[PDB]
RNA sequence: CUACGCCGCGACGAGUAGGAGGGCCGCUGCGGUGAGCCUUGAAGCCUAGGGCGCGGGCCCGGGUGGAGCCGCCGCAGGUGC
RNA sequence: ACUAAUCGAACCAUCUAGUAGCUGGUUCCCUCCGAAGUUUCCCUCAGGAUAGCUGGCGCUCUCGCAGACCCGAGCCACGCA
RNA sequence: CCGACCCGUCUUGAAACACGGACCAAGGAGUCUAACACGUGCGCGAGUCGGGGGCUCGCACGAAAGCCGCCGUGGCGCAAU
RNA sequence: AGAGGGCGUGAAACCGUUAAGAGGUAAACGGGUGGGGUCCGCGCAGUCCGCCCGGAGGAUUCAACCCGGCGGCGGGUCCGG
């Protein structure tokens, strides 16, 4: 049971990866290459009002 | 009759037989899949004359005619109609195999679509 | 990842990379640092000189806190205050000098490596080295002691 | 996460990572006139082997 | 049969970065093109440095960069380091420097820009001086690593001052026999 | 001596050897001497610019 | 950027098919349907694609407009050409060449339109 | 012109112990992805059937079977006789 | 001698997966490189440490990269054996 | 027709009158932890690191992820002798 | 029930029968052919397709103009943003 199942990652690297994922989510080619069927979405950084 | 490839060079095979595993003839427990002999006294490994030949890179096929079928086309595996339109522009050099697990009613549609697109199918009459 | 290791490439090779003649046996040579004076003597002398024997005075119940005395050098001395402090002192018309409290910054002794910018400063420290005091005096500053 | 001008106000030590390549448009970089003036002419002729008669 | 020896046939050298960093690979593409299509040897050196590992691209301190750029005749030249520029808090005044680097530490960047300096990435350097004209190519101290204090002749040999591997430093840890004449020998 | 056979070639032997089997070491490559430019680009600084100059 | 997005998706894409020592790309605007930087139909600021029409007659030429790069709902303009083969090919040639809209895809688009029309014409006996 | 791509020229090719690289070689499971496959027939098995690869191996046809299975990008091994 | 087919110290369970410098085995493919049985020390002589022989990773340099097809225009590299 | 002794293994030397192997199926052997050393990749960089604790509807996932900064105590590094 | 109460699938070793072939240097194997056989190729009058010439038929409409829509490029920033 003491296989060392868990890994610790640097906080700065985890924040770096979050920033990279967010930046990639705003590019239509990458979101399309994830196969997300965005061909009629009006604007890729899709923002809606707070009423949602 | 059949669709013809773009070019049909003369395919030259350096070796036509299969490389059988050493002593695969003497045992059922030994499959004919090639395994490199690593015994200290192994005469096949030592390359004595009249023995089982070992595969090496010198037997490699010509890169121009590598993976060509006898018809001259090169094979690509497709599972549905959507994967068949990747060959629309590779028409004259690549043919299609419908995968073995595709049902008969679906491979009928695949065959008809390939006939429309002038794509060659190596197993066009396969579930009927 | 076990898929990236030698064991996946050693399948089919009988000796598993350990040789046919000498083989892979349990413990040839002994266990641990065995025979460091008898049959591993050359290795011990070559790479770990000084390993065998006693030197010096033993001291029971050593307390590290008693001898705790961190040091700071004069080249890093001005990093203990803000940049505003140093620029204000440099552009100050009067001869007023800022106070740097290395005990507040976490250091007990000021050492003398490096050089100081040519401007006075008061340095509060528990201990000073001779050359550090000489340099602080040389730039027109003062060394004052704390307990 | 902050701007590149601002640090993040909700992480107390964090700022956005920096780019080691500001302009990633290789096509426009290579087609820029200042790059093109410095280049030698392309050698686009293929010199296949000559059968030694 | 031919009487040659094949043990030195394959030259061991970096032909590409081992890193998968896509920005590094893009500017490797840029300098591969420049090194091929120019006669500049600066581009060749910079490309082969881009291939190099992190231990072969040591960080360059601000103090060392300032000292090298302070030498005569190096006014209004671009300091180019294939690596990281590091802040040195031991230097008090920072001059106006035009520097190209792969990475700049945040504090060093703040100091350089406050000093009126300019910081360029390698693509900007390619646009600014495609052949590397007016550049001072600098390297960090390659042997400024702790491993090199252990590399060399073995510690237990005469006239070797190489650091041994010890788990702790103290009077009880590798100081007795082979270290002083009073315990066996010294060398 | 036991590993070689050697002697004094004549003009005909030199001509046959250079013309039929003459290869140059250009850029560390074994290049057949099919043109005089290959000789000129490597040996022109010494005044040798053709097969005849090489043979001479 | 096109090169950056290519470095991202050159080997990790949901349109990527790797089979039988071949590779293919099935993104919508890929002439020749190959995995390549030149023919990728997503990463470029301007792209052109040729598809069969909704009904099996004619072609639909789709081009990527310059402005709405991040707005996929209005980033593509589709025009249907339902003329004879020579007129259709001339129209596609004029759209690519006269506009200087990616002139390196001209023959790819012409050949794809020819393939589509040849597929659309009725079979023989 | 999948720049991790494509093209050219030259030389070279034995190999135990051992070392390294590549593997669109193979097994099982996980995160993604294939608007993937499947009771109009999955896995498994059998086959004087057709082929591909230097090879590890793989694809397709026919039969049996009767409910699940695989490709690609990563991940992890109780992973190959 | 005998002490449940066991006796120069029974049987059972556990410590215990006892230790072994000794014997046996050690699972897919291709490609590249490729040995040693010698020096010194060891209660060492069926074993190790050490140097040598091997592989891998590199790095620092050197020759020039030529004319877009063509077309050299006393003196011809750091050094090594 | 020509060539062709049975593999594995220890060995200077195996086809050996050296040992193991009647045959077939399934199982079957460099693993995990800790500590070092060097190489490579990544982030930050004279700093770096929250791993222990705490705060966040406590909990499908979530035993995750996020945050602390007067939680950086502390470890390692920044000074040796 | 080619699922019949140790009954999902149903491998190999081994065995019976049928069919084909062969047989005095134990079988088995490598290379090269030849003979036979089972299958495969919709083999069985042998491809296509770009332009042009000629014949005999069809049909919107060919160019050029007009209106509308939509794009690409350029514009002292024509004007803002
Ligand atoms: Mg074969
Ligand atoms: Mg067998
Ligand atoms: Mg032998
Ligand atoms: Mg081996
Ligand atoms: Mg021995
Ligand atoms: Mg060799
Ligand atoms: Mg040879
Ligand atoms: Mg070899
Ligand atoms: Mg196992
Ligand atoms: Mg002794
Ligand atoms: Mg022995
Ligand atoms: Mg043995
Ligand atoms: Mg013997
Ligand atoms: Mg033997
Ligand atoms: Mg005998
Ligand atoms: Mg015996
Ligand atoms: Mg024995
Ligand atoms: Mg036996
Ligand atoms: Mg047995
Ligand atoms: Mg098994
Ligand atoms: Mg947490
Ligand atoms: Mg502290
Ligand atoms: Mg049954
Ligand atoms: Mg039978």
């Amino acid at each position: 049971t003491w296989r060392r199942w868990h890994r610790r990652v640097n906080t700065t690297q985890k924040r770096y990866a979050i920033c990279s994922a967010l930046a990639a989510s705003a590019l239509p080619a990458l979101v399309m290459s994830k196969g997300h069927r965005i061909e009629e979405v009006p604007e890729l950084p899709l923002v809606v009002e707070d009423k949602v | 009759a059949a669709l013809r490839p773009l070019v049909k060079p003369k395919i030259v095979k350096k070796r036509t037989k299969k490389f059988i595993r050493h002593q695969s003839d003497r045992y059922v427990k030994i499959k004919r899949n090639w395994r490199k002999p690593r015994g200290i006294d192994n005469r096949v490994r030592r390359r004595f004359k009249g023995q089982i030949l070992m595969p090496n890179i010198g037997y490699g096929s010509n890169k121009k005619t590598k993976h060509m079928l006898p018809s001259g086309f090169r094979k690509f595996l497709v599972h549905n109609v959507k994967e068949l339109e990747v060959l629309l522009m590779c028409n004259k050099s690549y043919c299609a195999e419908i995968a073995h697990n595709v049902s008969s009613k679906n491979r009928k549609a695949i065959v008809e679509r390939a006939a429309q697109l002038a794509i060659r199918v190596t197993n066009p009459n396969a579930r009927l | 990842p076990s898929r990236l290791r030698k064991t996946r490439k050693l399948r089919g090779h009988v000796s598993h990379g350990h040789g046919r003649i000498g083989k892979h046996r349990k413990h040839p040579g002994g266990r641990g640092n065995a025979g460091g004076l008898h049959h591993h003597r050359i290795n011990f002398d070559k790479y770990h000189p000084g390993y065998f024997g006693k030197v010096g005075m033993k001291h029971y119940h050593l307390k590290r806190n008693q001898s705790f005395c961190p040091t700071v050098n004069l080249d890093k001395l001005w990093t203990l205050v803000s940049e505003q402090t140093r620029v204000n002192a440099a552009k100050n018309k009067t001869g007023a000098a800022p106070i740097i409290d290395v005990v507040r910054s976490g250091y007990y002794k000021v050492l003398g490596k490096g050089k100081l910018p040519k401007q006075p400063v008061i340095v509060k420290a528990k201990f000073f080295s001779r050359r550090a005091e000489e340099k602080i005096k040389s730039v027109g500053g003062a060394c004052v002691l704390v307990a | 996460y902050g701007t590149w001008r601002k640090a993040a106000s909700l992480k107390s030590n964090y700022n956005l990572p920096m780019h080691k390549m500001i302009n990633t448009d290789l096509s426009r970089i290579l087609k820029s006139p200042e790059i093109q003036r410095a280049l030698r002419a392309p050698r686009k002729k293929i010199h296949r082997r000559v059968l030694k008669k | 049969g031919v009487d040659i020896r094949h043990n030195k046939d394959r030259k061991v050298r970096r032909k590409e970065p081992k890193s998968q960093d896509i920005y590094l690979r893009l500017l490797v593409k840029l300098y591969r093109f420049l090194a091929r299509r120019t006669n500049s040897t600066f581009n060749q050196v910079v490309l082969k440095r881009l291939f190099m590992s992190r231990t072969n691209r040591p960080p360059l301190s601000l103090s060392r960069m300032i000292r090298k750029m302070k030498l005569p005749g190096r006014e209004n030249k671009t300091a180019v380091v294939v690596g990281t520029i590091t802040d040195d808090v031991r230097v008090q005044e920072v001059p106006k420097l035009k520097v190209c680097a792969l990475r700049v530490t945040s504090r060093a960047r703040s100091r350089i820009l406050r000093a009126g300096g300019k910081i360029l990435t390698f693509d900007q350097l390619a646009l600014d001086s495609p052949k590397g004209c007016g550049t001072v190519l600098l390297s960090g101290p390659r042997k400024g690593r702790e491993v090199y204090r252990h590399f060399g002749k073995a510690p237990g040999t005469p006239h070797s001052h190489t650091k041994p591997y010890v788990r702790s430093k103290g009077r009880k840890f590798e100081r007795a026999r082979g270290r002083r004449a009073s315990r066996g020998y010294k060398n | 001596e036991p590993y070689i056979a050697w002697g004094y070639p004549n003009l005909k032997s030199v001509n046959e050897l250079i013309y039929k089997r003459g290869y140059g070491k250009i850029n560390k490559k074994r290049i057949a001497l099919t043109d005089n430019a290959l000789i000129a680009r490597s040996l022109g600084k010494y005044g040798i610019i053709c097969m005849e100059d090489l043979i001479h | 950027s096109a090169h950056l997005q290519w470095m991202v998706v050159r080997n990790c894409s949901s349109f990527l098919i790797k089979r039988n020592k071949q590779t293919y790309s099935t993104e919508p605007n890929n002439l020749k349907a190959r995995n390549s930087f030149r023919y990728n139909g997503l990463i470029h600021r301007k792209t052109v694609g040729v598809e069969p029409a909704a009904d099996g007659k004619g072609v639909v030429v789709v081009i990527k407009r310059r402005s709405g790069q991040r707005k996929p709902a209005t980033s593509y303009v589709r025009t249907t050409i339902n003329k004879n083969a020579r007129a259709t090919l001339s129209s596609i040639r004029h759209m690519i060449r006269k506009n200087k809209y990616r002139p390196d895809l001209r023959m790819a688009a012409i050949r794809r339109a020819s393939a589509i029309l040849r597929s659309q014409k009725p079979v023989m006996v």
